[PDB]
């Protein structure tokens, strides 16, 4: 059946409590960095509806499915999304400065933490991408854009690059595109199907109405 | 396409 690759931002889990991490100094920047991290281990944290709807999009497509993140959180992993890309990284990760290996990480961070995939242990630091910086599985999102039948972006403002470009590649491509936003994006025009409302409203209900359409379950 | 993250 149809390839479907989905973009979510920061949208899709406001209503979870997460805020856009930092709308410099590095001990206040790994203070910032650290409080958020620490959010994601509070229990009253949990992914909404619409994290919960996306994985039941990915059960019913199994691998003509790919999930593509701009959000450092791990919602969609607990929702139950597998192979998540996160073209700008993750707060519940730390690299190795020397080896750049990723490990997980769940505390704090501090200069005092080192690696331990060297022969003398590195610093550490954010696995996040902040701007000015490289994202993330960038080869693999533009190999899956050149083959999806369907872009789905959710909770996106279209302010960010490059993945407010992704639509762009999308319809040179040849697949539908569709917005699902609190409210348009900076380049809500250029999609051809789009609703507007709170996500853990308007992705549910799309996803029923795609996976109907695909005859491909509910 | 491609480059750093970047705002508008
Ligand atoms: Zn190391």
């Amino acid at each position: 059946k149809p390839r479907v690759l989905v973009l979510t931002g920061a949208g899709i889990s406001a209503e979870s409590g997460i805020r856009t991490f930092r709308a410099r100094d590095p001990e206040l920047v790994q203070a910032f960095a650290n409080a958020r991290r620490r959010q994601l281990q509070q229990p009253e944290i949990q992914p909404n509806a619409a994290h919960l709807a996306l994985a039941k999009l990915q059960d019913a497509l199994g691998d003509r499915f790919l999930l593509v993140t701009q959000n450092l959180d791990n919602l969609h992993e607990r929702a139950g999304n597998t192979n998540v890309i996160h073209m700008h990284g993750e707060l519940l990760k730390v690299r190795c400065s020397q080896s750049g290996q990723v490990l997980d990480w769940t505390g704090d961070v501090t200069p005092e933490d080192k690696c331990h995939c060297c022969q003398f242990p590195a610093p550490l630091r954010p696995h996040y991408v902040w701007f000015g910086e490289m994202p993330l599985g960038m080869d693999e999102i533009y190999m899956a854009l050149s083959m999806a039948d369907i872009f789905i972006a959710i909770g996106t403002s279209g302010h960010v690059y490059p993945a407010a470009g992704f639509v762009h590649e999308a319809k040179l491509h040849g697949a539908h595109t569709v917005e699902l936003n609190l409210e348009p994006s900076q380049v809500g025009n250029e999609f051809a199907e789009k609703y507007y409302g709170p996500a853990s409203q308007v992705v549910p209900e799309f996803v029923e109405k795609l996976l109907k359409g695909l005859k491909a379950g509910s | 396409k491609g480059g750093a993250k970047r705002h508008r």
